[PDB]
RNA sequence: GAGCUAGCCCUGGCCAGGGUGAAGCUGGGGUGAGACCCAGUGGAGGCCCGAACCGGUGGGGGAUGCAAACCCCUCGGAUGA
RNA sequence: GAAUGCCGGCAUGAGUAACGAUAAAGAGGGUGAGAAUCCCUCUCGCCGUAAGCCCAAGGGUUCCUACGCAAUGGUCGUCAGCGUAGGGUUAGGCGGGACCUAAGGUGAAGCCGAAAGGCGUAGCCGAAGGGCAGCCGGUUAAUAUUCCGGCCCUUCCCGCAGGUGCGAUGGGGGGACGCUCUAGGCUAGGGGGACCGGAGCCAUGGACGAGCCCGGCCAGAAGCGCAGGGUGGGAGGUAGGCAAAUCCGCCUCCCAACAAGCUCUGCGUGGUGGGGAAGCCCGGGUGACAACCCCCCGAAGCCAGGGAGCCAAGAAAAGCCUCUAAGCACAACCUGCGGGAACCCGUACCGCAAACCGACACAGGUGGGCGGGUGCAAGAGCACUCAGGCGCGCGGGAGAACCCUCGCCAAGGAACUCUGCAAGUUGGCCCCGUAACUUCGGGAGAAGGGGUGCUCCCUGGGGUGAUGAGCCCCGGGGAGCCGCAGUGAACAGGCUCUGGCGACUGUUUACCAAAAACACAGCUCUCUGCGAACUCGUAAGAGGAGGUAUAGGGAGCGACGCUUGCCCGGUGCCGGAAGGUCAAGGGGAGGGGUGCAAGCCCCGAACCGAAGCCCCGGUGAACGGCGGCCGUAACUAUAACGGUCCUAAGGUAGCGAAAUUCCUUGUCGGGUAAGUUCCGACCUGCACGAAAAGCGUAACGACCGGAGCGCUGUCUCGGCGAGGGACCCGGUGAAAUUGAACUGGCCGUGAAGAUGCGGCCUACCCGUGGCAGGACGAAAAGACCCCGUGGAGCUUUACUGCAGCC
RNA sequence: CGAUGUCGGCUCGUCGCAUCCUGGGGCUGAAGAAGGUCCCAAGGGUUGGGCUGUUCGCCCAUUAAAGCGGCACGCGAGCUG
RNA sequence: UGGGAGAGGGUGGUGGAAUUCCCGGAGUAGCGGUGAAAUGCGCAGAUACCGGGAGGAACGCCGAUGGCGAAGGCAGCCACCUGGUCCACCCGUGACGCUGAGGCGCGAAAGCGUGGGGAGCAAACCGGAUUAGAUACCCGGGUAGUCCACGCCCUAAACG
RNA sequence: CCGAGGGUAGGGCCCGUGACUGGGGCGAAGUCGUAACAAGGUAGCUGUACCGGAAGGUGCGGCUGGAU
């Protein structure tokens, strides 16, 4: 997991790559794919709105199923894992007895060839999919969904994976990935197991080039800008920040809390994120 | 060194073109104006 | 007004030749098994030398110019952000 | 009569600078009123990964011919991309359209917006991407994959034969994909041949030769052959592919499998049709019944959708094949053959440039393909040269200063200077050899060396082929030869030690700064639970993201190593259901105006009453800050120690005269003959110090210091030489500037620096080449500075307001 | 202030004399030699380096001596930067 | 061959007591702490008490002068994997033995790297007190660390 | 041809010396505290870590060479 590589040049020093080892198949099911409308960043308005966007590697999106409550009770076998270049997670190919041809996000320790299943009356095994209402309290969870039929919201990336704290009505207490502590409806699907590829974060990009291949352009500090551009603009030679730490549009970046106040889900948040 | 007019038919009647100028409200006060004026043409004339 | 320029998007194209010789793999040695070491194979890299191409470091010239930024000598990159 | 006025005319500078790459010219013969400049011939030179050829943009008749020379052409002109006229561009197959989709655009549905308009699913448009049928030669003054010839092919319509469950905008397959590396076999292209064809040639000492010179092919249907690509066959089940499905997907069984078969391309052959040189004679004719063969090299191109490895994980849609649906099965489709039909637009010419973009016939800029030969290790590098194209649209002289580009130089060798700036030196390949340090890769081409040609002899291995010859490719040893010199020309690193800064490759002020600045992997803080935060938008809607805390935003810091101390009083931010204050609103004690009154109307106390602020806490990789005086040791000096004042706390590790040190060239040491710089130390740090990070750090650097070796015209100190100018002659002929000028020196004076006033002195009239002291020389209504209740960018705990948020 | 280009260097000089040297001289606490001090004198001369942008200055090695100052802190339509 | 004892080792699972936090209730004027105090927490409702939840670490009694291991060391319970060892029978091989420079491996705690985890504890640090001072002992806080995985470190009054 | 050696260049070992700097030893009657020896007034020693004018202190684990 995560391979080095020897100093044969500055980069290759501290680049890490992933091991692949879980991968077994290296092209995508042609029906589960469609080419992404790589955006750059920009808006239909044409406006940059997310900055330091573009120019990464070409990549086609495959199509996941984070339902998985649409096939109730059709086993399907893993046929495949792949790589997937529009997250960070690894993706199983499931192929259902039915004949369809699924992909899922890999959990940790899906073995190709096994069997998997969604519904009620599912074993609470790695990979099978049940309303929440239904996993054994304390079973690892992932890709949950936040309300009942909306899809899977919650831990999804590498590594990632819920926990059930107890349950209380309709309602089922989740330890996020974040720490929080939220509320989430029983008969909303989630996945046992945690999300594989967990070695993820160990990563080391290593170069600015690998951080240009993952479609991420040169990030400028506001330090380094003028005042027209930022908060943190301008100074003769360098300047501390000299007022609290700001965004480029004025709002404080250092504490300031930013979620909407008399929001309607907070009656469902028990206890904000850890550390 | 390289001089700013890059002559291009298409980007010409694309841009200034009798089409491009009536799809605005700005388009068409130009064609407005310069039939106003008495301009011999309206538009940048393009080969194509 | 983005036919200049800046970024992004889509679709194409281009980068002589030469050098260095990563992982892996194979054989051998090693061991309880290993780690590992040796050779061969291999052909990695914002790797190296250098045209095209992209630049514009230093100096000279030019200065009612060949030119409203050019010329010469020199120099940077050249499979990559 | 003045406005650096406006328009126009004409002067001055001036017969001045210049006439646009220093690739280069000379003569002869034509033409003509006229010729350095046009035509022809011979000689000479220049490009040849181009300065040749073919496309695409763009340009728009510039193309071809005839007749012209006023202007355009930097001179000339008989010439021309110029003037006049006439002529010239031919396609089912090439390009685009009648096909497809990409970003994007537009947009029935729908959504949003005062209006204008903004969004938006399907659909539509949209190309240099996908798809699709033409190759070779000939012909014109000028077009040709277009005309003609030969041999091929496509689609549509109709018909005929055979065959089949036919039928689609619906389902499915396919199309359909990256980067690097790469196999086999071919082809393009090329080298050689003592073989084949050819008009000739024998010079000037030799050669009648296995001599020299020239050429020795191109296209082609079926078929066949070689080399590749693609592709399992069958059955049963079936709940998925939004109807159906015999297809596709999934399961099971049998058979076949690294083949074969089928199929598709490439290449070869192939009926046949073409081409065909030097030379000689006048673009042509002959050469010629041209010959058309053998060997070798050989792609980056072809087989191709080949193979392998890797991570950053690599369009769509149609054509095409399959499946069925309505409907139809006298239809329809498939296959073969036949006849018919096959439209629109482009097509000249320039196209790295005199026709495009640069006001110019402008040393600049402009995408793709071909780009031969020899040698130099390779190559598209370098020199020469083929095909082909040019000598750059002023010339002739002269042989001054001076300038440019260039060559050489005695002795010295950085003494030059801010600085080795500049220019030397070094320079390719092979081999020997190669240090500190290090992150063990590097440092490294370290440093420093030796070799390098030609001849003869012996010999090892590979490719091709046959295992052989021949050809070609890597080598090994021995003996010699010549010169000053053998990468004999051309292209091709000077090196070392030591500091600062930045880890690094990158990036930047287009047009004075490339850097130590920006970025950068990496570290930390912080926000964000998803209709996320955040951004753009009035909104709808977008981006974020078809992502989901190993994710996404924001901020700092900036590989890595070892680390990052104390202060939460103030500001920020976070937490705090109490208290205090607090607006609209609730409340209505108590008043007031008015009316005959019922009433109508106005004011209004306590009290209830949000965020915010106050208040209580937390919080530094949040904004930030991190003391003073006095005393004290058994020589002196210093002060581990003490006293006291203040603070929220009094700067810790490390570093230090520093990119920071004022005094300052601090002091001491090193280097030098001498060192305001440099390096190493000391520490009274004017005024380092820990993520505006502190201290280090291998490697990297067109960064910035210091030193040394090498070598030099940098210098002592200059000399000579070359070419392009400057100069003279012929042709063409600007410019800024200019109150007018008959425009001297000194000493004075003058608004304080006088050609112009005074006094003296000096001086015949006018030029030409030169030099720059003055004309407070030119240029630009000073950028500095001030003024203006002039302007703009920027900031904030200035004022006031608005978005946004609460 | 409708512009008088601003340090220093280089180059090129020229002038003043309050003279650094060389020439002439008086006084000396001048034995000689070598000095001191003042007077006359501007004809000529007045070095090469290390350091720093430097002028200046310090230093090395010499010298007869290593003078001071003016010329828009002489001299950028002469160069440097 | 048959047996036996054991905190010997490794993997995973899991059980209760306790501490801390958080929610709910009930309740009031103090709690805590010491030599005595102060700091601290507490009318914003603490302490004490009940129920609910979260989480981490350590395993009370058994337990001993005990047991096991070569040493360092090892203690809830269970399963798997695995080492040493003792005894009985006198069955097998027939000196196959002892030691052991180098080598290799293991090696408490602290410490280091990369992730996790974090209740209690507690270097550093802060505050209270003491004191001449108090960079200590004592008290209120408190961060690494203590815990897990992987990799290092290789020390010891590593002692009988 | 070899060849003393001379020259160019780069390494290794040793010695002497160096502004300054690190601790060490020693030195009749210096300054600061009082860490250890008694339970030395906090049992001591310990490996390690961090801190502190200084002895030392504290954490974690160990030892008794610990008083009762
Ligand atoms: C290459 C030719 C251009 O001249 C120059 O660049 C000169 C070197 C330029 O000087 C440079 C170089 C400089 C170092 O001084 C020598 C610097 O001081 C001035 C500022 O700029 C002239 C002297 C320079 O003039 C000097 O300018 C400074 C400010 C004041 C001087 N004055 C003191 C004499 C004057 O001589 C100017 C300003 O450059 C000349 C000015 C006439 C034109 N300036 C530029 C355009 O700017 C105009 C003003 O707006 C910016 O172009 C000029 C003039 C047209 C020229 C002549 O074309
Ligand atoms: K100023
Ligand atoms: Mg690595
Ligand atoms: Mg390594
Ligand atoms: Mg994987
Ligand atoms: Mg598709
Ligand atoms: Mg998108
Ligand atoms: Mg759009
Ligand atoms: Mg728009
Ligand atoms: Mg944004
Ligand atoms: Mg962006
Ligand atoms: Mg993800
Ligand atoms: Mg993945
Ligand atoms: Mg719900
Ligand atoms: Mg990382
Ligand atoms: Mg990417
Ligand atoms: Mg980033
Ligand atoms: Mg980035
Ligand atoms: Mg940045
Ligand atoms: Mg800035
Ligand atoms: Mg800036
Ligand atoms: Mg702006
Ligand atoms: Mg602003
Ligand atoms: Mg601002
Ligand atoms: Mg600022
Ligand atoms: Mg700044
Ligand atoms: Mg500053
Ligand atoms: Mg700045
Ligand atoms: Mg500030
Ligand atoms: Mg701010
Ligand atoms: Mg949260
Ligand atoms: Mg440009
Ligand atoms: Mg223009
Ligand atoms: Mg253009
Ligand atoms: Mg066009
Ligand atoms: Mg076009
Ligand atoms: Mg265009
Ligand atoms: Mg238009
Ligand atoms: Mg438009
Ligand atoms: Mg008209
Ligand atoms: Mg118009
Ligand atoms: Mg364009
Ligand atoms: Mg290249
Ligand atoms: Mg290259
Ligand atoms: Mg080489
Ligand atoms: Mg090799
Ligand atoms: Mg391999
Ligand atoms: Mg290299
Ligand atoms: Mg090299
Ligand atoms: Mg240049
Ligand atoms: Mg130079
Ligand atoms: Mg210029
Ligand atoms: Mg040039
Ligand atoms: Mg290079
Ligand atoms: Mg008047
Ligand atoms: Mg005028
Ligand atoms: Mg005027
Ligand atoms: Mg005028
Ligand atoms: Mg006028
Ligand atoms: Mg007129
Ligand atoms: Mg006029
Ligand atoms: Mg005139
Ligand atoms: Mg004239
Ligand atoms: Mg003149
Ligand atoms: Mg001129
Ligand atoms: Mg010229
Ligand atoms: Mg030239
Ligand atoms: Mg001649
Ligand atoms: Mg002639
Ligand atoms: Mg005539
Ligand atoms: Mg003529
Ligand atoms: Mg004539
Ligand atoms: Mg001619
Ligand atoms: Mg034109
Ligand atoms: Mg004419
Ligand atoms: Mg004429
Ligand atoms: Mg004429
Ligand atoms: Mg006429
Ligand atoms: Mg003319
Ligand atoms: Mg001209
Ligand atoms: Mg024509
Ligand atoms: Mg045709
Ligand atoms: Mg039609
Ligand atoms: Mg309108
Ligand atoms: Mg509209
Ligand atoms: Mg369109
Ligand atoms: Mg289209
Ligand atoms: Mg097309
Ligand atoms: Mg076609
Ligand atoms: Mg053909
Ligand atoms: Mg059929
Ligand atoms: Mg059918
Ligand atoms: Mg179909
Ligand atoms: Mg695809
Ligand atoms: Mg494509
Ligand atoms: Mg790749
Ligand atoms: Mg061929
Ligand atoms: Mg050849
Ligand atoms: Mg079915
Ligand atoms: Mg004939
Ligand atoms: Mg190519
Ligand atoms: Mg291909
Ligand atoms: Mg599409
Ligand atoms: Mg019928
Ligand atoms: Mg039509
Ligand atoms: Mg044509
Ligand atoms: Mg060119
Ligand atoms: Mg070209
Ligand atoms: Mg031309
Ligand atoms: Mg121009
Ligand atoms: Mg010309
Ligand atoms: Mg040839
Ligand atoms: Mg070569
Ligand atoms: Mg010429
Ligand atoms: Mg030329
Ligand atoms: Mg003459
Ligand atoms: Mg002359
Ligand atoms: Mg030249
Ligand atoms: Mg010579
Ligand atoms: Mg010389
Ligand atoms: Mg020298
Ligand atoms: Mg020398
Ligand atoms: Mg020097
Ligand atoms: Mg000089
Ligand atoms: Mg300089
Ligand atoms: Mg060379
Ligand atoms: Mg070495
Ligand atoms: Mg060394
Ligand atoms: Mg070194
Ligand atoms: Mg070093
Ligand atoms: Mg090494
Ligand atoms: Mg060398
Ligand atoms: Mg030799
Ligand atoms: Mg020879
Ligand atoms: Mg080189
Ligand atoms: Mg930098
Ligand atoms: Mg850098
Ligand atoms: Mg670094
Ligand atoms: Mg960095
Ligand atoms: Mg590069
Ligand atoms: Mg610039
Ligand atoms: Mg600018
Ligand atoms: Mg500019
Ligand atoms: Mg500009
Ligand atoms: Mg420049
Ligand atoms: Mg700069
Ligand atoms: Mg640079
Ligand atoms: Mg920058
Ligand atoms: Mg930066
Ligand atoms: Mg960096
Ligand atoms: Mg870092
Ligand atoms: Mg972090
Ligand atoms: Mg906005
Ligand atoms: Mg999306
Ligand atoms: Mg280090
Ligand atoms: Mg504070
Ligand atoms: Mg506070
Ligand atoms: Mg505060
Ligand atoms: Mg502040
Ligand atoms: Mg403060
Ligand atoms: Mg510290
Ligand atoms: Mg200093
Ligand atoms: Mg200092
Ligand atoms: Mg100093
Ligand atoms: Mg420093
Ligand atoms: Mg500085
Ligand atoms: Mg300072
Ligand atoms: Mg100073
Ligand atoms: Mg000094
Ligand atoms: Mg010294
Ligand atoms: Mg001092
Ligand atoms: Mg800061
Ligand atoms: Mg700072
Ligand atoms: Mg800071
Ligand atoms: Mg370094
Ligand atoms: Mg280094
Ligand atoms: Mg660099
Ligand atoms: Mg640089
Ligand atoms: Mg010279
Ligand atoms: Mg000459
Ligand atoms: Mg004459
Ligand atoms: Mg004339
Ligand atoms: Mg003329
Ligand atoms: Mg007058
Ligand atoms: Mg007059
Ligand atoms: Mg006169
Ligand atoms: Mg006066
Ligand atoms: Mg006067
Ligand atoms: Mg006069
Ligand atoms: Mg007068
Ligand atoms: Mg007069
Ligand atoms: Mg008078
Ligand atoms: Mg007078
Ligand atoms: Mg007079
Ligand atoms: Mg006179
Ligand atoms: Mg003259
Ligand atoms: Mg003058
Ligand atoms: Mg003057
Ligand atoms: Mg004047
Ligand atoms: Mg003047
Ligand atoms: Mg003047
Ligand atoms: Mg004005
Ligand atoms: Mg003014
Ligand atoms: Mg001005
Ligand atoms: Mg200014
Ligand atoms: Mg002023
Ligand atoms: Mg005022
Ligand atoms: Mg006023
Ligand atoms: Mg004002
Ligand atoms: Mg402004
Ligand atoms: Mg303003
Ligand atoms: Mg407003
Ligand atoms: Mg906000
Ligand atoms: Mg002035
Ligand atoms: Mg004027
Ligand atoms: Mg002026
Ligand atoms: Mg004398
Ligand atoms: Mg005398
Ligand atoms: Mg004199
Ligand atoms: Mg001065
Ligand atoms: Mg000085
Ligand atoms: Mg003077
Ligand atoms: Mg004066
Ligand atoms: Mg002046
Ligand atoms: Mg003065
Ligand atoms: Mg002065
Ligand atoms: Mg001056
Ligand atoms: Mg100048
Ligand atoms: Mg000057
Ligand atoms: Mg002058
Ligand atoms: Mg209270
Ligand atoms: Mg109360
Ligand atoms: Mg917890
Ligand atoms: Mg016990
Ligand atoms: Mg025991
Ligand atoms: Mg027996
Ligand atoms: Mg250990
Ligand atoms: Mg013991
Ligand atoms: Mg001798
Ligand atoms: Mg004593
Ligand atoms: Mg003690
Ligand atoms: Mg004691
Ligand atoms: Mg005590
Ligand atoms: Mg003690
Ligand atoms: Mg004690
Ligand atoms: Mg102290
Ligand atoms: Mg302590
Ligand atoms: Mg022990």
């Amino acid at each position: 997991a995560v391979k080095k590589f020897k100093p044969y040049t500055p980069s290759r020093r501290f680049m890490t790559v992933a091991d692949f080892s879980e991968i077994t198949k290296t092209e995508p099911e042609k029906s589960l794919v469609k080419p992404l409308k790589k955006t750059g960043g920009r808006n239909n308005q044409g406006r940059i709105t997310v900055r330091f966007r573009g120019g990464g590697h070409k990549r086609l999106y495959r199509i996941i199923d984070f339902k998985r409550w649409d096939k109730v009770g059709i086993p399907a076998k893993v046929a495949a894992i792949e790589y997937d270049p529009n997250r960070s997670a690894r993706i199983a190919l499931l192929h259902y007895v039915d004949g369809e041809k699924r992909y899922i996000i890999a959990p940790d320790g899906l073995q190709v060839g096994q069997q998997v299943v969604a519904g009620p009356d599912a074993p609470i095994q790695v990979g099978n999919a049940l309303p929440l209402r239904f996993i054994p309290v304390g079973t690892v969870v992932h890709a949950v969904e936040l309300e009942p039929k909306k899809g899977a919201k919650l831990a999804r990336a590498a590594g990632t994976s819920a926990q059930i704290q107890g349950r209380e009505g309709d309602y089922v207490i989740l330890r996020l990935p974040s720490g929080e502590l939220r509320k989430v409806h029983g008969e909303c699907y989630a996945t046992v197991g945690a999300v594989g590829n967990a070695d993820h974060k160990n990563i080391v990009l290593g170069k600015a080039g690998r951080s240009r291949w993952l479609g991420r352009r040169p990030h400028v500090r506001g330090a380094a800008m003028n005042p027209v551009d930022h908060p943190h603009g301008g100074g003769e030679g360098r300047a501390p920040r000299g007022r609290p730490p700001a965004s480029p549009w004025g709002w404080q970046t250092k504490g300031l809390k930013t979620r909407k106040r008399r929001k309607p889900s907070s009656r469902f948040i028990i206890a904000r994120r850890k550390k | 060194m390289k001089r700013t007019w890059q002559p291009n038919r298409r980007k010409r009647a694309k841009t200034h073109g009798f089409r491009a100028r009536m799809r605005t409200p700005g388009g068409r006060k130009v064609l407005k104006r310069r039939r106003q004026k008495g301009r011999w043409r309206l538009t940048p004339a393009v080969r194509k």
